[PDB]
């Protein structure tokens, strides 16, 4: 079938992501956003040119092989449609249209996921594809030219647990200087799930295209970003309408890839990842609360977190 | 068997040590001092008293968000 011709879902003009395009659409060499999920449709029109790597850790192996990292069930080739589907005449586009993905396989056709997998996933973000975190022993990882590190980590799943082993890897992954981003749950809960709820990683509630806080949405979120009636790619070579925090959590990615890529752009470094409290232009989750859309109550609240995410004036906050 | 996650000091464990009660290594990090191995069910009690563990923690699960 004829692809359709392409048009800007809803939420990526409300993140604010076209009118950075002028400036970088994340096509900056050094900048990956790794994408745990259920795989890729890897050879999809709208995202193939992207598609920089695609493993699978399911299962506790690693695999590198297309047949094991293709998705089987479409979550994560929304996700990724959501942040990277390329500007062109067809489909979708996504927040940052020329930033190279890392597709790791961390959930089956189900959409189930084993918190082994998980961590392996986070690990294989680190490593990258030559298996190395830091080939240079400089403690540059993420932002390093000379690694293959991804800068971004985001991850539309969730789960009741808090393992150490697991929190050690997030800390790893942290230290490397990368800004792990995750959903923060569609129970209506009190807090997010975890990951979301570590204090290293962004927590992503889900708006609607009314400006309301999804129901489903778990609290306490860090940001918010639309997470209903969320048309992206789908298999196969298709496109689909979801919603969830995991529809929320790629525009939040695919901001931080914008900032990132601006910034090393700009200056040939990255910014640093940054703590919930931040406040300043001075890292990437600093900027992220100051330029977001402060809905709800003024301040940060339970529902909306600090704002729903605007990745032009997070952009001019990285550069100014 | 059960698939649990072992957390050690790297420079007083050998992965060895939890072939003797049934475990067989699944996989080793290579960023953190943990192993993921699987193991009997009624044999989690004997890895966490084995030399150089830290902890020894179930699998969990995660779903699509
Ligand atoms: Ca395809
Ligand atoms: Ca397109
Ligand atoms: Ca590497
Ligand atoms: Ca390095
Ligand atoms: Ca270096
Ligand atoms: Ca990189
Ligand atoms: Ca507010
Ligand atoms: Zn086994």
């Amino acid at each position: 079938s004829t692809q359709p011709a392409q048009t800007i879902p809803w939420g990526i003009e409300r993140v604010k992501a076209p009118s950075v395009w002028s400036i970088t659409d994340g096509s900056v060499s050094v900048i990956q956003v790794a994408v745990l999920d259920t795989g890729v449709d890897y050879d999809h029109p709208d995202l193939a040119a992207n598609i920089a790597w695609c493993v699978s850790t399911l299962r506790g192996k690693v695999s590198t092989k297309l047949r094991d990292c293709a998705d089987q069930n479409g979550h994560g080739t929304h996700v990724i449609g959501t942040i990277a589907a390329l500007n062109n005449d067809i489909g979708v586009v996504g927040v940052a249209p020329g930033v190279q993905i890392y597709s790791v396989r961390v959930l089956d056709a189900r959409g189930s996921g084993s918190y082994s997998d998980i961590a392996i996933g986070i690990e294989q973000a680190i490593l990258g594809p030559d298996g190395v975190a830091d080939k240079d022993g400089d403690g540059i990882i993420a932002g390093d030219p000379d690694d293959d590190a991804a800068e971004v980590i985001s991850m539309s799943l969730g789960g009741p647990a808090d393992d150490s082993y697991l929190y050690d890897m997030i800390i790893q992954a942290y230290n490397a200087g990368i800004v792990i981003v995750a959903a923060s749950g569609n129970e209506g809960a009190p807090s997010p799930s975890y990951p979301a709820a570590y204090p290293e990683v962004i927590a992503v509630g889900a708006i609607d295209s009314n400006d309301n806080i999804a129901s489903f949405s778990n609290r306490q979120p860090e940001v918010s970003a639309p997470g209903v009636d969320i048309l992206s790619t789908y298999p196969d070579d298709s496109y689909e309408t979801l919603m969830g925090t995991a529809m929320a959590t790629p525009h939040v990615s695919g901001v931080v890839a914008l900032i990132q890529a601006a910034y090393y752009q700009k200056y040939g470094k990255i910014l640093p990842v940054g703590t919930f409290d931040d406040i300043s232009k001075n890292t990437v989750r600093g900027i992220l609360h100051i330029t977001a859309d402060d809905l709800g109550p003024t301040g940060w609240d339970a529902d909306y977190g600090y704002g729903v995410v605007r990745a032009a004036l997070a952009v001019q906050a990285a550069l100014g | 068997t059960i698939r649990v996650i072992v957390s050690v000091d790297k420079a007083k464990f050998n992965p060895h040590e939890v072939l003797g009660i049934g475990g067989h290594i699944v996989y080793q990090f290579k960023l953190i001092p943990a192993v993921v191995v699987d193991v009997p069910a009624n044999a989690v009690g004997k890895l966490k008293k084995m030399p150089g563990v830290e902890k020894v923690e179930f699998d969990h699960q995660a779903v699509l968000l």
